[PDB]
């Protein structure tokens, strides 16, 4: 289906997963020309929270050398992920793992690869198949190398930065997550760690698969479902709140005395029925009906609800061979999910929940529409073309660059040129803001079009705000330019420009601002540094050579008015 | 170059060099001499390099706005039309259009000693007076003249007598170059004058209380600017602009039927108008600019029939505006720009083929009730920025 | 929908702050006496019509200390009572809040079913602000309280059969809450368990009408659209800031200030762009920065933070730039002490807000830069000078003045020069005010013919011609 996986295959990961089911931590299996890799699952408490960290989850941030993507192009801050898992993925990477002499031969064999784990080794294949999206397919796109990611109900491994960023790069789509309707393995990382600190070692030793005669305490086992459905309905009611955006004080102010994991589902899941497979796509939708799908039923449902939390964990063979015969439906598909939420036992409330996160996509989806439709009006890009092509060239001829005349604003042409300036960083700003509060579509952030224009934007404009903050002295008041003066638009344009392409030529001439003056000693090195940076520049066009060297630009004149040695030992003596 | 377009500009060449011109005003002028196609001339010559021409204000310029246009000239221009003009002039009397500058208070030589009745047959005649000259009149008579300009400066002013003599003219400027607002007197010798057809005063001092009083027979349009303030039977258009001091219209102006079209603009010192003014059944445009201390219109303002447009974009306190205006059938068009802090009755639901101009912010305001009314279209007009109000400050 | 209402209702019932709140005052009530009963972190006290609060503000007055020691500790601070103790506790707090500072972590202040009388102005000054963030009721949907002088002040949580739900919209808050006051207060452990009852329960019912929804949409609405409206109205206003800047640059080419000139037109109107500055300009940023200075000071827009620097840093600049004509026309009707007895407030407020962030900056000017572009600091300067004049007049047109005025009035005029030249050393002033036709030279020649024969160090200054080489380098 749109899944892009088949029968044959689920029933090969299945089998895999089965395989590797024993201690052995990888397991390869080579059928037909896809070798797919198990890892094993854990039993034990101390695998799921790990007792070295004081975190009061098991959360740690990633550093950058490993997942350069796995960040925020704009806040520019690193996502959080589980400790134990990240400890074993780690562990089971090393040199003496194996592991890398076995991807290298599949990567050569050019075959389809997938990672796949019942319980909890499915979950570091996510920590794994992310690796091999990091380390081969986003740098190698002579690669076919779409990889294939199967888990059965395990738990989250990732907050909402992490879903960010699986999405902005069109990875979320590799993802596939079957879970049963009653199965609280992914839901107990929603729990506190101390709420369900005792009874975690009894629930892990039931839950043990190989070691099925542990005295089911139903007391216990109780306690602890009814602590981790508490705190998931919490975290769940927290952020229904915070999507309706209404009360965000009183919010913050509950918040600032309470706790919530901040884990989040990463990927597409599916849920299970007795005869019935539902799909989704969205992680909120799934996050507000893991909640509901298992919520009490009843007296005799809630007291059944136990059992039934514990066998369905070991009963994905069930589903895993009735695939067959089942009933697909793509809960994106239809618009009136009150079919699939009626079969599968959700009441009004996860109904109208989902509804209104669909609705909120969808306004987002019309958003970046309408951004769109703003931005490819002619009367927008009219202005820009008039700045390059009608400014520039003028003061040029004038034997002087348009920084110097728009700093001695003397002519008519330069209220214009102002104006101009004002109205594009306007709009810039408030795409930018309405781009912050998480309004428009993970994918926006990583077009190719919008990247390319603000990056054309930046260039184009960023000297002339250089000119109007210093030609007014506002620096004196406010401090150099480079701290508390550069827009915040501006930086991030940088940032994805620097990204997409794997400080800043723009800010220039603000380096030439600071120099100015002061003696030439005291910031040699510095001036050494620009020297050096700016050629290269001169060669990827951040910087045209026919404005900096030309006569009546203050550059000229400050490299004029330096010692004979650095203009000596330099090498920009040939222009000049 | 056409016979029209020369006669055009060498009439045009009677005003003096280096002064901000209003296209009104030359308008006026030459209204009487080739009818009511001034603007085709003016933008013909604009765009042989002869005049130049700044939009200053409202860009619109097809929809007969002729406040916000400023005429210049090149001083070379001026010089070669005026050696034209002296050129064609052969005597006194001969010359079709003279302009006199009698400077330090010394009339013209040909007329300072005159022993036969001076009178020209000039269809153009222009005087221009320092404020030193005390201005005082002289024995003559024009002829044959159709329009006359006056250029002043002193602070007090007497229009001269023999301008009661003349018979053809239609229309008559008064300029005034001053820092402080001159006094005029002698008014009453305009009144005689039956072919006289637009009046235009700018930087004077008038009594608009005793324009009704002067028995103006057959009187087209009354042109205000820059007033200083203290039966109208062919009257059909009074436009009043940029004039302070006026706390409150006066009364007469709600006494006149032929009134067609009636627009004050950019009046601070106006916070109220006469509730008397449905009496104006013949009113099709109404235009209210500018004027901040206006804050609500006439609520009885559905008396009114035969209104066509209605424009009240400048200011930004007004609270509301007419209950009843969909009482009125002939509205099709209505401009509110620039003002955001207002409400809009459902009485507009009332209304078909209304073409609304706004901009982005006050077009919500139209939104929030597109679907409930039908045939009503919104027009976002963004605005054009410029520096010509520099050229005329 | 409203329900989102309901929705924190939940997580507010499924913590146990008010199920411990109200087993903290249970076991103290099973005299202002204020049972602190703080066990590891929380601040649990009990509160033990005005005159009430005047009374307790005796020991108030100590447990301040404790209070304001417990905020600094960052741990949660909460404060209810009963029916009169939860009015006193809701007093107490509101107090240590106006002391208190915003930076710290705020307290929050329950009310167990305690009518309080809220009168309608303390409800209008704090009615968009976050102080009611931190004021929270109980109210029954059985009992009601209709009162006519009081006014509802904060959000109020309204139970139902099974569940509540939060609100804080005062209009819809007072329509529910309409219904006469019920003499029967119903046991609050009771509706504690029912409610715990209804969270435990499987559905619940909705009982909000439509109406309060639709209201409640339509002020976020509204809300929304003056906040987005005013955002975006930034640029336009920067735009006729523009204007502004162009015409000072086109009177300052003519050897007149702008000031002087504005002032004169204002005087004697001869021309039109002179109208259109004062009357288009001028008069939308004075309304757009008022309206801003108004509706933040209610809700910042972030904590800690009183506003972003892009709105402060420009607020500045368009103060520095406009009090000038402000202070000319306020000195122009005949009215004095424009800084004391007529400032307004909005430029008071940007003042101070800017002089209290841009303290943390680590700016350095230097000795040779131009100021030909620079601003004055002290936006009042031009006022000062005004007051000044008028001194000047009573020293020469009045006649037989007793020599008490007469020497006041020499120590004022003597102690404007020193704080001129004061001002003058530092650098702070534009040299426009040097300007030929400006009243500053006038000034300057009144001060002169008034002196004689004392000399100082502006009266050398001046002499010496040196203000040419002011700015200049
Ligand atoms: N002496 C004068 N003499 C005569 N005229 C003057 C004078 N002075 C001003 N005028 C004129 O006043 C008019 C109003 O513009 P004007 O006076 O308002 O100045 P301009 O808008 O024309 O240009 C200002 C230049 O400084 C940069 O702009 C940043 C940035 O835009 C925002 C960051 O905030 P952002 O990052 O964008 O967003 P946030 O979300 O808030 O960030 P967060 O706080 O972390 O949350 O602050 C802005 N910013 C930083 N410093 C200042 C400052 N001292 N004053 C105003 N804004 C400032 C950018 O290089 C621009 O060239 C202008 O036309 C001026 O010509």
């Amino acid at each position: 289906a749109l899944t892009g996986i088949n029968g044959d295959l689920i029933t090969r990961s299945w089998s895999a997963s089965k395989q590797a089911y024993l201690t052995e931590r990888y397991h390869k299996e080579e059928a037909g020309a896809v070798v797919i890799f198990a890892f094993q699952p854990s039993f034990s408490e101390k695998d799921f929270f790990d007792p070295d960290n004081k975190s009061s989850f098991g959360e740690i941030k990633l550093n950058r050398v490993q997942f350069p993507c796995m960040r925020k192009i704009g806040k520019g801050d690193v996502a959080t992920v589980n400790e134990a898992f990240l400890k074993n993925l780690e562990a089971i990477i090393d040199p003496r793992t194996s592991f890398q002499a076995s991807v290298e031969m599949a990567v050569r064999s050019r075959k389809q690869i997938v990672f796949t784990g019942h319980s909890s080794g499915g979950a570091t294949a996510i920590l794994a198949t992310v690796w091999y999206l990091e380390k081969y397919f986003i740098r190698n796109p002579n690669v076919y190398l779409e990889p294939r990611c199967v888990t059965f109900g395990a738990p989250l491994v990732g907050d909402s930065i992490f879903s960010h960023a699986l999405g902005r790069e069109k990875w979320s789509r590799f993802f596939v997550n079957f879970v049963s309707r009653f199965d609280i393995v992914p839901r107990i990382m929603l729990a506190r760690k101390a709420s369900v600190e005792e009874t975690l070692p009894h629930v892990l030793a039931q839950l043990d698969p190989r070691k099925s005669s542990v005295q089911e305490s139903e007391q216990r086992i109780t306690e602890f479902y009814t602590r981790v459905m508490r705190d998931t309905s919490t975290v769940a009611n927290q952020a229904v709140c915070e999507l309706t955006g209404s009360a965000e004080a009183f919010l913050e102010t509950l918040s600032s005395f309470l706790e919530l994991s901040p884990y989040r589902p990463a990927g597409t899941f599916v849920f299970s029925t007795e005869k019935r497979l539902v799909a989704v796509n969205n992680s909120d939708a799934i996050l507000q009906m893991l909640f509901y799908t298992s919520q009490a039923s009843d007296e005799q449902e809630w007291s059944l609800i136990p059992f039934r939390s514990i066998r369905d964990h070991h009963s994905y063979e069930e589903l895993v061979q009735s695939m067959g015969k089942k009933l697909f439906n793509h809960l994106d598909g239809e618009n009136s999910i009150e079919s699939t939420l009626n079969d599968l036992g959700v009441s009004t409330r996860g109904r109208q929940y989902v509804q209104a996160a669909l609705e909120e996509e969808k306004k987002r989806v019309e958003n970046q529409k309408k951004i769109i439709q703003v931005i490819e009006q002619e009367r927008f890009l009219k202005k820009l073309a008039w700045i390059e092509d009608e400014y520039k060239p003028k003061c040029q001829a004038h034997k002087n660059g348009y920084y110097d005349s728009f700093k001695v604003s003397n002519e008519e042409n330069d209220f214009k040129a102002n104006v101009k300036r004002a109205e594009l960083a306007g709009v810039f700003d408030e795409v930018l803001g309405l781009m912050k509060k998480c309004q428009l579509p993970d994918e926006f952030e990583g077009d190719i079009d919008w990247i390319k224009l603000a990056t054309r934007y930046r260039r184009l404009v960023e000297p002339l705000d250089i000119a109007n903050y210093h030609r007014h002295l506002k620096n004196e008041d406010t401090g150099p330019y480079m701290k508390r003066g550069r827009p915040t638009r501006y930086i991030y344009a940088q940032r994805g420009y620097e990204h997409y392409i794997l400080e800043c030529g723009s800010c220039f001439w603000a380096e030439v601002e600071e120099l100015k003056g002061k003696p030439y000693e005291e910031v040699e090195v510095r001036v050494k540094t620009l020297e050096g940076m700016l050629g290269e520049w001169i060669t990827d066009g951040e910087v045209d050579d026919k404005e900096i060297f030309l006569e009546g630009s203050t550059f000229r004149k400050w490299w004029i008015t330096l010692p004979k040695n650095h203009k000596s030992h330099s090498p920009l003596r040939d222009y000049m | 170059l056409p016979h029209n377009l020369r006669e055009c500009f060498l009439d045009m060449a009677s005003f003096l060099e280096d002064q901000r011109i209003i296209a009104s005003t030359i308008i006026d002028l030459w209204s009487a001499s080739y009818g009511k196609e001034g603007m085709n001339n003016l933008q013909d010559l604009a765009s042989r390099n002869l005049l130049k021409l700044l939009p200053i204000g409202r860009n619109e310029y097809e929809d007969g706005f002729y406040n916000e246009l400023l005429v210049k000239q090149d001083n070379v221009l001026r010089e070669f039309a005026i050696n034209q003009c002296l050129k064609e002039s052969s005597s006194i009397f001969e010359r079709k259009r003279l302009n006199l500058e009698i400077q330090d208070n010394k009339f013209p030589n040909w007329c300072l000693n005159p022993k036969q009745p001076i009178v020209i047959n000039a269809s153009l005649f222009s005087i221009s007076t320092d404020d030193s000259f005390a201005s005082s009149w002289f024995e003559m008579d024009c002829p044959n003249v159709e329009a006359l300009v006056l250029n002043i400066s002193s602070s007090n002013y007497a229009l001269p007598n023999f301008i009661a003599t003349m018979k053809e003219l239609k229309v008559v400027i008064i300029i005034n170059h001053g820092l402080e607002p001159a006094k005029l007197t002698n008014l009453s010798c305009l009144s005689s004058l039956p072919n006289l057809k637009r009046i235009r005063f700018e930087k004077v001092s008038i009594s608009l209380l005793d324009i009704p009083k002067l028995g103006l027979k057959s009187l087209e349009k009354l042109s205000l600017w820059f007033c200083h303030v203290v039966t109208l039977q062919s009257l059909q258009e009074i436009e009043i602009d940029y004039c302070y001091n006026l706390d409150e219209l006066p009364y007469w102006i709600s006494q006149v039927v032929s009134l067609k079209k009636l627009s004050v603009t950019n009046c601070n010192k106006l916070c109220r108008v006469i509730e008397a003014i449905g009496d104006l059944r013949d009113l099709e445009t109404l235009r209210l600019s500018s004027c901040a201390s206006l804050l609500e219109l006439p609520e009885t303002i559905d008396r009114l029939d035969n209104l066509r447009f209605l424009d009240v974009s400048g200011g930004f306190q007004l609270k509301n505006l007419p209950l009843e205006i969909g009482k009125l059938k002939k509205l099709e068009k209505i401009s509110m720009k620039d003002c955001y802090r207002c409400e809009l009755p459902d009485s507009v639901k009332n209304l078909e083929n209304l073409e609304v101009k706004c901009d982005e912010d006050t077009a919500f305001l139209w939104k929030i009730l597109k679907p409930e009314m039908k045939n009503l279209t919104i027009t976002e007009e963004k605005t054009e920025h410029n520096l010509n109000l520099l050229q005329l400050f | 929908s409203s329900l989102k209402g309901s929705a924190l209702g939940k997580l507010v019932v499924t913590s146990g702050l008010l199920h411990s709140s109200w087993s903290k005052i249970l076991e103290i009530h099973n005299g202002l006496e204020f049972q602190i009963h703080r066990e590891e972190k929380f601040t649990l006290v009990v509160f033990s019509a005005f005159n009430l609060f005047t009374s307790a503000s005796t020991s108030l007055t100590y447990l301040k200390s404790e209070l304001l020691q417990t905020l600094k500790s960052e741990k949660p601070v909460i404060i209810t009572g009963a029916a009169l103790g939860g009015s006193v506790a809701s007093l107490y707090t509101l107090w240590l809040l106006e002391t208190i500072e915003p930076t710290l972590k705020r307290p929050l202040c329950i009310t167990f079913g305690s009518p309080l009388i809220g009168d309608a102005s303390l409800q209008q000054i704090l009615e968009n602000s976050v102080r009611n963030s931190c004021f929270l009721h109980v109210v029954s949907a059985q009992t009601r309280i209709k009162m006519d002088f009081f006014k509802p002040f904060g959000t109020f949580l309204i139970c139902f059969d099974s569940g509540c739900v939060c609100i804080e919209d005062h209009v819809a808050v007072t329509e529910l809450l309409n219904g006469v006051h019920d003499s029967g207060l119903v046991d609050y452990s009771q509706v504690l368990n029912r409610l715990d009852q209804s969270m435990l329960s499987l559905a619940d019912s909705r009982l909000i009408p439509e109406d309060v929804i639709k209201g409640i949409e339509k002020r976020a609405e509204m809300k929304n659209l003056r906040f987005d409206m005013m955002f975006k109205k930034l640029n336009d206003m920067k735009i006729s800031m523009a204007y502004i800047e162009w015409y000072k640059k086109k009177c300052k080419e003519v050897k007149i200030g702008y000031y002087d000139r504005f002032k004169t037109q204002l005087a004697f109107p001869s021309k039109e762009f002179d109208i259109n500055i004062k009357n288009h300009h001028k008069s939308e940023l004075n309304r757009f920065w008022k309206s801003v200075v108004e509706e933040v000071e209610r809700r910042p827009q972030s904590d800690a933070s009183i506003l972003k620097r892009r709105f402060l840093f420009s607020g500045n600049n368009y103060r520095r730039m406009i009090e000038p004509l402000d202070i000319a026309e306020y000195y122009l009707e005949g009215r004095k002490e424009y800084r004391t007895t007529g400032r307004s407030h909005h430029y008071v407020m940007l003042e101070k807000w800017f002089g209290m962030e841009s303290i943390l900056i680590e700016k350095e000017r230097c000795k040779k830069r131009d100021l030909s572009d620079l601003l004055t600091f002290d936006s009042c300067f031009w006022a000062e000078v005004e007051d000044s004049l008028i001194v000047i007049n009573q020293l020469n047109t009045t006649v037989g003045m007793r020599d008490d005025v007469r020497e006041v009035l020499t120590r004022k005029l003597v102690e404007f020069e020193g704080y001129v030249w004061e001002i003058i050393t530092k650098r702070e002033v534009s040299p426009e005010i040097f300007l030929e036709e400006s009243s500053f030279m006038k000034w300057w020649k009144e001060y002169k013919k008034i002196k004689g024969f004392n000399s100082s160090y502006l009266t050398e200054f001046m002499n010496t011609r040196k203000y040419e080489s002011y700015g200049k380098s």
